[PDB]
């Protein structure tokens, strides 16, 4: 059963070099035409171009210019090459049959000039620490971090339930997001409350008590 | 001149056991060169009908395609609940292939209204000369929903950057997260601070605030 | 099957082949033509261990499998016998996946001696399609 798997660089500076592999396994590159594509944020996809079973190619427009598909026969892969990229290539990768039948996980490329960054961890709490309903609703908000991802518990995970983690955003270069946790009012602050937040890209974990 | 697809609707909430049709509709000709894709979240695309209306062995027969030329529509007889998530169409007839803007199948259910939380900037963020007003929106149904800001009064849209969840496993509502950025010095000038949200569930939109002249 | 002339210009036109990445429904009806006479089950063997099959002769060698072929490639993966059918289904998307390549119906030496170049409308031009 024929099999894609795509591997590569998941940080690109801008002006840089993308550079993508898609390694074929159980049939040969030579046993169908391969093609890349990509996904933008906003549900947004494009065929960035295919090349055949000789060697041959076939490149979208819009990148005619700086793109470049290549194969290995010897090592069973092909190869996606592309130019000049500026933070509008940030996407998903993924390279696939021509006929569409196989595809692989895809890969996120990011196109950023961030350098690693620990995020800063902000406690959010009710204002004047007022409760009023039943339940109760805390916050944590992660802010300033590069790269993707941080991990978000609370608790050390021993508080699990009535959690929302948003997706991050980017704001100023730099990644934003926040997790809600609601617990009922006779929890807190009767018992304690904590945001765990690890951000292996920079080596660092933080706890921070609502 | 590339060939553009046109989906609708672009979103479509269904109870498990019913039918629906997606179309899709080509700028050019396209003959029965159409091909049908299904992608969940965090999984790659699946092929599901090729060529219009032709069916791929290993594939549902719930699903089902037609169309010819321009018009193309995708069917499901009677979707089921691993069938939500985005439809996108795509042409082979001329190079570039190019994709249609997606049809997203989403769980119907009840409508809910969100429960809103609003927070001022941490003591921590402020001595690092920030200032972020968070607003949690969650568990409403269904997605459609629009928050403003109000800072003294007045409407604020720069510095707000918001956030959504993809529809809950849990329970098939929607959660959003709303943050107002300010420098510290912006968020000392101003007093009120409020966060309000007009959703389907009430004609008068829920209100989130408070006042630095306060605890 | 024995397709008449205009039969299979509705077919071919109905599996989409008309304008089919910039050819026309004439050059894939003069191709028929030239290849078999419009005939699903032909079939010509070749030197090497391969064959050609169907309405557009589709080699063995690297477009379809019949599990006797020496260095079979099989890109439509497809078994040879589905393009022998009277359903032309199969025989167009093995086409339209050979047409991908580069070289598009050049991989068709009768179409580039008899078809490529010529007046191909012909072909169609009196059918009520």
């Amino acid at each position: 059963e024929v099999q894609l798997q795509e591997s590569g660089p998941s940080l690109v500076k801008p002006s840089q070099t993308l550079s993508l592999t898609c390694s074929v396994t159980g049939d040969s590159v030579t046993s169908d035409l391969w093609s890349w594509i990509r996904k933008f944020p906003g549900n947004k996809l494009e065929y960035m171009g295919y090349i055949s079973y000789s060697g041959s190619t076939y490149y979208h427009p819009s990148l005619k210019s700086r793109i470049s598909i290549t194969r290995d026969t010897s090592k069973n892969q092909y190869y996606l090459q592309l130019n000049s990229v500026t933070t509008e290539d940030t996407a998903t990768y993924y390279c696939a049959s021509w006929g569409g039948d196989v595809w692989g996980a895809g890969t996120t490329v990011t196109v950023s000039s961030a350098k690693t960054t620990a995020p800063s961890v902000y406690p959010l709490a009710p204002v004047c620490g007022d409760t009023t309903g039943s339940s109760v609703t805390l916050g944590c908000l992660v802010k300033g971090y590069f790269p993707e991802p941080v991990t978000l518990t609370w608790n050390s995970g021993s508080l699990s339930s009535g959690v929302h983690t948003f997706p991050a955003v980017l704001q100023s270069d730099l990644y934003t997001l926040s997790s809600s946790v609601t617990v009922t009012s006779s929890t807190w602050p009767s018992q304690s409350i904590t945001c765990n937040v690890a951000h292996p890209a920079s080596s660092t974990k933080v706890d921070k008590k609502i | 001149m590339d060939i553009v697809l046109t989906q609708s609707p672009a979103t479509l909430s269904v109870t498990p056991g019913d039918s629906v049709s997606l179309s899709c509709r080509a700028s050019q000709s396209i003959s029965n060169n159409l091909h049908w894709y299904q992608q969940k979240s965090h999984e790659s695309p699946r092929l599901l009908i090729k060529y219009a209306s032709q069916s791929i062995s290993g594939i549902p027969s719930r699903f089902s395609g037609s169309g010819s030329g321009t018009d193309f529509t995708l069917s499901i007889n009677s979707v089921e609940t691993e069938d939500f998530g985005m439809y996108f169409c795509q042409q082979s007839n001329s190079w570039p292939y190019t994709f249609g803007g997606g049809t997203k199948l989403e769980i119907k259910r009840a409508d809910a209204a969100p429960t809103v939380s609003i927070f001022p900037p941490s003591s921590e963020q402020l001595t690092s000369g920030g200032a972020s007003v968070v607003c949690f929106l969650n568990n409403f149904y269904p997605k459609d929903i629009n928050v403003k800001w109000k800072i003294d009064g007045s409407e604020r849209q720069n510095g707000v950057l918001n956030s959504w969840t993809d529809q809950d496993s849990k329970d098939s509502t929607y959660s959003m997260s709303s943050t107002l950025t300010l420098t510290k010095d912006e968020y000392e000038r101003h007093n009120s601070y409020t966060c309000e949200a007009t959703h389907k569930t009430s004609t008068s939109p829920i209100v989130k605030s408070f006042n630095r002249n306060e605890c | 099957k024995v397709f008449g002339r205009c039969e299979l210009a509705a077919a071919m036109k109905r599996h989409g082949l008309d304008n089919y990445r910039g050819y026309s429904l004439g050059n894939w009806v003069c191709a028929a033509k030239f290849e078999s006479n419009f005939n699903t089950q032909a079939t010509n063997r070749n030197t090497d261990g391969s064959t050609d099959y169907g309405i557009l002769q589709i080699n063995s060698r690297w477009w379809c499998n019949d599990g006797r072929t020496p260095g079979s490639r099989n890109l439509c993966n497809i078994p040879c016998s589905a393009l022998l059918s009277s359903d032309i289904t199969a025989s167009v998307n093995c086409a339209k996946k050979i047409v991908s390549d580069g070289n598009g119906m050049n991989a068709w030496v009768a179409w580039r001696n008899r078809c490529k170049g010529t007046d191909v409308q012909a072909w169609i031009r009196g059918c009520r399609l």
